[PDB]
């Protein structure tokens, strides 16, 4: 138990978690565009001129 | 070389609510441009009183 000074280390291992990327890199999934306003069907001339 | 990976992992954890990361966390990575840009660093904010708004993360498909 003299606890002498040992030599300098050769290198460094570093352990850390890696993320999973099987999900991302996929084609994007955007929010679907709301439709442009379309005229309602069944619009008729309700007003007829008097006389 | 690891900091965009950590920033994307934290956004992934945030939007999927996985590792008790709050959904109101700001994961800011100011990149090292080598030019007089903003001071770089990975800044993480979870404190109150910040303004925050919903967008949709297109990679995850969630808000």
């Amino acid at each position: 138990g003299g606890l002498t000074c040992a030599s300098a280390p050769q290198g460094t291992l570093r352990i850390l978690e890696g993320p999973q990327q099987s999900l991302s890199g996929s084609p994007l999934q955007p929010i679907p565009a709301s439709p442009p306003p379309q005229i309602p069907p069944g619009l008729r001339p309700r007003f007829c001129a008097f006389g | 070389d690891l900091a965009p990976g950590i920033a994307d992992s934290l956004r992934h954890f945030k939007v999927l609510r996985e590792k008790r990361i709050p959904p109101w966390m700001e994961v800011v990575l100011i990149p090292m441009t080598g030019k007089p840009s903003l001071y770089p660093g990975l800044f993480l904010f979870t404190t109150p009183c910040r303004l925050v708004r919903p967008v949709q993360n297109l990679a995850l498909g969630k808000e």
